[PDB]
């Protein structure tokens, strides 16, 4: 759950 | 406490969006959800960590608008 929220936001800052 | 400059982070980032201030809005909406995120990593009432996680989604689909809308450009 954490992780998929994380990863949504590194693509938000690629 | 780190809730607190989330909200003070997030209030700046829908202040910024409603004023068409995009780039900006956007960092602001990254920074709030990094804390939120952060928040929510350290909380383990299962309540209270989706109630969070349904907070973030709300603020990530907006960002993730404002930055397909950015990248058109």
């Amino acid at each position: 759950m954490e992780d998929q929220l994380s990863r949504r936001l590194a693509a938000l800052r690629n | 406490p780190q809730s607190t400059a989330a909200a003070t982070v997030l209030k700046r980032a829908v202040e910024l969006d409603s004023e068409s201030r995009y780039p900006q809005a956007l960092v602001c909406y990254q920074e709030g959800i990094d804390l939120l995120l952060q928040v929510l990593k350290g909380t383990k009432d299962n309540t209270k960590r989706c109630n969070l996680r349904e907070k973030i989604s709300k603020y990530m689909d907006r960002a993730e608008n404002i930055k397909k809308y950015l990248d058109q450009e």
